[PDB]
């Protein structure tokens, strides 16, 4: 592959071997509960 | 709320009999560039600005000089969070227009960017930015 166009999360483990781009959408982490 | 953001005809069309006027937009900073680049009609109408920072603008608003303030997100949120009683911003989850972020500016293509950036990613990774948020940026309301 030559590019990844997908919801890829930016973190320390990937930045050592990849040159990322500026984020295009900010997000966090939640949990799912049935209601 | 009274205004639906930058798409409301009140802002978009400054020709009302009751002309909701003079959002702060301290001149010759950053958001003024966005306003003057995208839609020139506010920038033409918008001349009753503030000559000082948010500190003077908030008291001017409280005194009734102007009824709307347009500025950054973090600083305005902090100002609203630290106040006697409360002055309410528009709907906060939707009050972040033209989303961006702070950062460090260096010289063009310097070798520090490789290390300081990864340090920042680490910092956001271990949660050490979080208790800084608790310590330095908090309010009662
Ligand atoms: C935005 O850019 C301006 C550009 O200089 C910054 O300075 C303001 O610009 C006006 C217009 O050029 C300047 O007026 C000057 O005033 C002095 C003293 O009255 C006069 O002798 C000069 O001939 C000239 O007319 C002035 O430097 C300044 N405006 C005022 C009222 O002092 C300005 O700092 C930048 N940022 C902001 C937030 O405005």
């Amino acid at each position: 592959a030559d590019m990844i166009v997908a919801p890829l999360t930016i973190n320390n483990e990937r930045a050592q071997y990849i040159e990322f781009s500026k984020p295009f959408k900010y997000q966090g982490l939640t949990i799912l509960v049935k209601k | 709320d009274t205004v639906s953001g930058l798409s409301d005809k009140k802002f978009q069309r400054p020709q009302d009999q009751y002309p909701p006027f003079r959002f702060g937009t301290v001149p010759n900073g950053s958001t003024e560039r966005n306003i003057r680049s995208n839609y020139r009609d506010m920038h033409t109408h918008m001349v009753k600005f503030n000559q000082r920072s948010v500190e003077d603008a908030l008291t001017s608003l409280k005194m009734g000089k102007l009824d709307a303030f347009i500025y950054d997100a973090a600083v305005l949120n902090y100002m609203a969070g630290k106040d006697e009683g409360c002055k309410l911003v528009t709907i906060g989850s939707g009050k972040v227009f033209a989303t961006t972020g702070y950062g460090i500016a260096m010289q063009k293509d310097s070798h520090w960017k490789r290390a300081i950036d990864l340090a920042l990613l680490q910092f956001l990774g271990d949660g050490e930015t979080q208790k800084l948020e608790t310590v330095w940026l908090s309010g009662i309301c």
